[PDB]
C-alpha cells in the first residue's frame, strides 16, 4: 500500500495499556499464582503468551474471571514477566533468572526463554 | 512519520 | 533500573491485537458510524484516542456494548483510523485526507491531526 | 534485546 507509519505508535499504545493496568482500568481477569493475585487485561496476556492465547481462545475458559497457575510457578517470576508484557522491559537478575526462565517456558514466551538461555550460558 |  | 528491553515487543503485541481484531476475538464493543458497525477492543481504542479514553473511563459508558458516533463522522475516515490504531499505518490519500483529519480531531488523535495538517499545508 |  501507500500508507505512512508513525514509528512510536506501538510503544505509545503499550505505555497507555500499562497506565490502564496501574489504575486497574478495564482489567478483566485475575491470575492467581499461589498466595498472590495479579489483575490484567486478557487481550494483553494473549498477545504476549502462547499459554494465555490458548486459555482465552478456549470457548469455556474465555469466560473465566480467575485463572489459577500451576503451583510450581513462582509469584516473583510471574510479576517480572507481567511487567515485561506491559513495558518490553525485563528485570533479569542472577537471583531471579532461573524462576523467570521456568515461568517464561510455562507461559510460552519464546523471546524471554531465548535471552534467559543466553544469559545462563554466559555465566557457566 | 516514515515511509514503511 | 538494570532492565534489558526487547525492541520488537510493542510492535509484536500490536500485531497480535490486530490478529485478534481480524478474527473477532474478545472484541467487547461495537462503534456505530451511521449505517456502518466496527467491532473493537475498548482498551485499544482508549490507548489510541482521547475521546474513547474519556468514554470508557466514564462510570456509566464503560459498561456500554454499543457507542454511536456523531452523524457527521464519515465511516471510511473512521475505518482508516481504526486500522491505524491497530497497525501504526495510516492510509492517507488526497481523496480521504479531509475526512481522516476531521475524524482524528473528533477522536482526539493528536499525531494523526498533526500529519494531516502538514500534508494539507504542502498541497496549498 | 538492548540496554534501554
Ligand atoms: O512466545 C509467544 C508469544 C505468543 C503470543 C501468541 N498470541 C497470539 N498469536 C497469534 Cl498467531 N494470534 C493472536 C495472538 Br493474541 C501466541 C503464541 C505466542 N508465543
Ligand atoms: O492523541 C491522543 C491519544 C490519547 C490516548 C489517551 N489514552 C490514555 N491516556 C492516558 Cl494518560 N492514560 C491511559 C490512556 Br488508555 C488519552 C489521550 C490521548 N490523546
Ligand atoms: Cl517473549
Ligand atoms: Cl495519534
Amino acid at each position: 500500500d501507500s500508507c505512512i507509519q508513525f514509528t512510536r505508535h506501538a510503544s505509545d499504545v503499550l505505555l497507555n495499556l500499562n497506565r490502564l493496568r496501574s489504575r486497574d482500568i478495564l482489567t478483566d481477569v485475575v491470575i492467581v499464582v499461589s498466595r498472590e493475585q495479579f489483575r490484567a487485561h486478557k487481550t494483553v496476556l494473549m498477545a504476549c503468551s502462547g499459554l494465555f492465547y490458548s486459555i482465552f481462545t478456549d470457548q469455556l475458559k474465555c469466560n473465566l474471571s480467575v485463572i489459577n497457575l500451576d503451583p510450581e510457578i513462582n509469584p516473583e517470576g510471574f510479576c517480572i514477566l507481567l511487567d515485561f508484557m506491559y513495558t518490553s522491559r525485563l528485570n533479569l537478575r542472577e537471583g531471579n533468572i532461573m524462576a523467570v526462565m521456568a515461568t517464561a517456558m510455562y507461559l510460552q514466551m519464546e523471546h524471554v526463554v531465548d535471552t534467559c538461555r543466553k544469559f545462563i550460558k554466559a555465566s557457566e | 512519520w516514515v515511509i514503511p
